[PDB]
RNA sequence: GCAGUCAAGCGUUCAUAGCGACAUUGCUUUUUGAUUCUUCGAUGUCGGCUCUUCCUAUCAUACCGAAGCAGAAUUCGGUAAGCGUUGGAUUGUUCACCCACUAAUAGGGAACGUGAGCUGGGUUUAGACCGUCGUGAGACAGGUUAGUUUUACCCUACUGAUGAAUGUUACCGCAAUAGUAAUUGAACUUAGUACGAGAGGAACAGUUCAUUCGGAUAAUUGGUUUUUGCGGCUGUCUGAUCAGGCAUUGCCGCGAAGCUACCAUCCGCUGGAUUAUGGCUGAACGCCUCUAAGUCAGAAUCCAUGCUAGAACGCGGUGAUUU
RNA sequence: CUCUUAAGGUAGCCAAAUGCCUCGUCAUCUAAUUAGUGACGCGCAUGAAUGGAUUAACGAGAUUCCCACUGUCCCUAUCUA
RNA sequence: GUGAACAGCCUCUAGUUGAUAGAAUAAUGUAGAUAAGGGAAGUCGGCAAAAUAGAUCCGUAACUUCGGGAUAAGGAUUGGC
């Protein structure tokens, strides 16, 4: 009767069931909307989150304070190395929805996916595809008349990309595989991208460009089992309370006679799939720069790898975007940079960029320097000299 | 920008990468880091504390640079 | 009411029954926040003021004349770690604060002590009436 | 407790802008009663704390009508419970009054929700005191003070986690169904403009910010420290030295990694049908009429988009399928 | 002056562990106090060894305010066995 | 031995090493700790915890049964050679 006083609730509803995800890769619900008045290019892209730093740059923002003056943001970091398409995929429509038909392949399809394909590699024949890789031998009969099947049917169509993660300083042997559904007109376009793309890479070099908006796809940090007051935020009971306070007191009343989903209950925390929108690109890049952390505005020759290397990872030898803030999902994992379902009128997603400055120093410790020129710059001659 | 000083080491100061103090008249200070922020506190002495800038331009140690 | 603009996101550091120094020259010695002005409201949250909020406060110590009765009040230092966009973490010693009408005009002809940039440019009088700023 | 009806009269004039007497019809079960059907081989009987949900008889936010509405502010009313509905002083309190912020500081229900969830301040065991009553024992919805709060391992429910059987095994997917979450204010300009005799004093559009809520994240800042990582210090033992042990982690400074904070940071969508309401055509009724047909817009509404799970007996595609 | 029946509350003391009406009325403390303290008193029903009034020291007694102090709390977080 | 000291801490003599054990290291607990800024707003109630704490020196009110209050309060110092 009457709670005293009225608080509001504790935690989402909609992100509920807050249970571990199928998998670490995060399923795309939904994608953007095709103008078939395009070329045929993907919707999102597959990286591997690797950490973040500190980037400094000038603000565009009339209406600010800190109109025209340095903001020190917040940037994380995903090595996109370029994947390769090994197949597309059919989807024909349905009053149960886009049904599949086909998933057609290439050929010379790399061991990673062969290794996606088993889970005991190395005692097993390393025998998945012989036979449809085989009837390449051929001119090439079925797989263009499935082709040409995908070209009258499927509604939709998806090419099937496979990261190369032998680049990436990973221990992983194996490479994540997926789906990207592709948002040009003419499906001939689309289907023959598709297949002059056949054991091809693409890179996000194609696909993203600086202050853009973007859409992150990914699964929570795992935490575990863990209670019901970090899981909801809910109000830790005082010191005195026999038998715990990391706990919730009233689970429930009398009538309804049972105990409502609508509670905080222990349980896990974490491995969720979630799905972040609006992160601004803030820089675009490759493997051969030299000097990322000379920009515009800087010049000492440095990357963007920070000293000793990123944490827990390895260091950034290819392609790799910058984006802005907290994005979903710790160091290591997969993650799909999707792009919008609609256009920002933000004036923030088109405040562009003129980057002026980052930090490239150890993470691992509280980085004083820049470069080891810059160390030896700063201190100079050790015991250990010459 | 202007990569700041600490005012305990003279250590070099990017953005973000420490903090302020104000002391209560008006008088900065700029710090890299808690260590030198509780260095400061505690009112230690750099000159005596055997690893800093003011420690060594004091003992003219090193610097072998002002006869050259 | 009579602010000059908006307000930046601060950390805050002066909960409710705080005390503060007063800064300028009333004739107070201290400043005894009971309220915010803001201070969307919120089950067993005390209302907290930060830089450049004002508040109502009362004093304990000063004139028998000045105490004993509430009046609004205008924070100048803060001793709770912020941060401005410009990466700067910053802190003052102390908790400061100066007496004021609803509408930002002190008590005061003069000031003892440093101030914060977001007061001053939230609060006019209070900066014609600082001297030294930060 | 809340609502209606008729209309004497107030409302300068004027029954009905707002009100509303004499009367009268009702609703509810958030008051107290009346009854004693259940239960006295036992339902743990005050309040608060914490937490979820629900209702509308809506306090505010959204859209509208009306005015004794010039503007502002306000009052009456309609859709509407989607989102909110405070910090505190005294009190055991519910209640109550005050302070103050507020957009607002609405009423309530759920065995007068909530004691195998707390507390136990009060009430209500025995102890003790006072006053009055009583010859007296002792009494007193009279006052005061001290006074053990038990058990979940069972079923269910819930929250999370596995799982046989579907020819096997692996990979990519669909999406029935269920849920759903964003809210609120201020400043600048608007504009000192409209409006007004002036006093005063708006709104829309647009920009920057913020509160409440939520979801993630650790670059920075901060907090944490058995990295027992570096150093220092005390006491004592190892003959001294170095190097070491013990002091239930020996203490102190620092302290990466990791975890976490509105103590940090990032982000939090747009499309359709509708309410009231206002209108089109338009008779019924040869005029009129937003309606009877039909139709337009329109809300924090509904449903979609999107977001989460993925039916463990819903589904598809594809690959390998035993010297 | 007188009735009750024998006398008619003296000194002191109070909304007190005793005061219904009651959160008594005044002041003070306080932003705000049914708390506390100091005063008032036709006191339902104070009170003189059924002891009254007071009182230094002492009190694991009850109560109020103030300073320091703080995870009690704003608001949680983290570590160890 | 430290130290005022049979306190507490370590140790020689003597005696024990006996209280089911192994691997992990989730919530929740029990016990022990630390915490920004503020500082009882929490709470019936500052319950619990934190602060102080030895020794030397200075300084030490009200009230008083002149004995006390008093370690009052409140300040400074302390290491080793």
């Amino acid at each position: 009767s009457h709670r005293k006083y009225e608080a509001p609730r504790h935690g989402h509803l909609g992100f509920l069931p807050r249970k571990r995800a199928a998998s670490i890769r995060a399923r795309v619900k939904a994608f953007p909307k095709d103008d078939r008045s395009k070329p045929v290019a993907l919707t999102s892209f597959l990286g591997y989150k690797a950490g973040m730093t500190t980037i400094v740059r000038d603000l565009d923002r009339p209406g600010s304070k800190f109109h025209k003056r340095e903001v020190v943001e917040a940037v994380t970091v995903v090595d996109t190395p370029p994947v390769v398409v090994v197949g597309v995929v059919g989807y024909v429509e349905t009053p149960r929805g886009l049904r599949s038909l086909t998933t057609v392949w290439a050929e010379h399809l790399s061991d990673e996916v062969k290794r996606r394909f088993y889970k005991n590699w190395y005692k097993s024949k390393k025998k998945a595809f012989t036979k449809y890789s085989a009837k390449y031998a051929q001119d090439g009969a079925g797989i263009e008349r499935e082709l040409a099947r995908i070209k009258k049917y499927a509604s939709v169509v998806r090419v099937l990309v496979h990261t190369q993660i032998r680049k990436t300083p990973l221990a992983q042997k194996k490479a994540h595989l997926a789906e990207i559904q592709l948002n040009g007109g003419s499906i001939s376009e689309k289907v023959d991208w598709a297949r002059e793309h056949f054991e091809k890479t693409v890179a996000v070099d194609s696909v993203f460009e600086q202050n853009e908006m973007i859409d992150a796809i990914a699964v929570t940090k795992g935490h575990g089992f863990e209670g019901v007051t970090h899981r909801w935020g809910t109000k830790k009971l005082p010191r005195k309370t026999h038998r715990g306070l990391r706990k919730v007191a009233c689970i429930g009343a009398w009538h309804p006679a049972h105990v409502m989903w609508s509670v905080a209950r222990a349980g896990q925390r974490g491995y969720h799939s979630r799905t972040s929108i609006n992160h601004k690109i803030y820089r675009v890049g490759k493997g051969d720069d030299e000097a990322n952390g000379a920009t515009s505005f800087d010049r000492t020759k440095k990357t963007i790898t920070p000293m000793g290397g990123f944490v827990h990872y390895g260091e950034i030898k290819n392609d790799f975007i910058m984006v802005k803030g907290c994005i979903p999902g710790n160091r290591k994992r997969i993650v799909t940079l999707r792009k919008s379902l609609y256009t920002n009128t933000s004036r923030k997603a088109l405040e562009e960029v003129s980057l002026k400055w980052i930090d490239t120093a150890s993470k691992f410790g509280k980085g004083r320097f820049q470069t080891p020129a810059e160390k030896h710059a700063f201190m100079g001659t050790l015991k250990k000299d010459l | 920008m202007k990569v700041e000083i600490d005012s305990f080491s003279g250590a070099k100061i990017y953005p973000g990468r420490g903090t302020l103090f104000v002391r209560g008249d008006s008088k900065i200070f700029r710090f890299q880091n808690s260590k030198s922020a509780s260095l400061f506190k505690q009112r230690k002495n750099p000159r005596r504390i055997a690893w800093t800038v003011l420690f060594r331009k004091h003992h003219k140690k090193g610097i072998t640079e002002e006869v050259a | 009411n009579g602010a000059q603009g908006t307000k930046f996101r601060i950390s805050l550091g002066l909960p409710v029954g705080a005390i503060m120094n007063c800064a300028d020259n009333s004739g107070a010695r201290n400043l005894y926040i009971i309220a915010v002005k803001g201070s969307g409201s919120r089950l067993n949250r005390l209302p907290a003021a930060s830089l450049g909020d004002m508040v109502m406060a009362t004093v304990k110590k000063g004139k028998p004349e000045l105490r004993k009765k509430v009046m609004p009040a205008i924070v100048v230092r803060q001793a709770k770690s912020w941060r401005r966009r410009d990466g700067v973490f910053l802190y003052f010693e102390d908790n400061a604060g100066v007496i004021a009408n609803p509408k930002g005009e002190m008590k005061g002809s003069a000031i003892t002590g440093p101030v914060g940039k977001e007061c001053a440019d939230l609060w006019p009088r209070v900066a014609s009436n600082s001297g030294v700023v930060v």
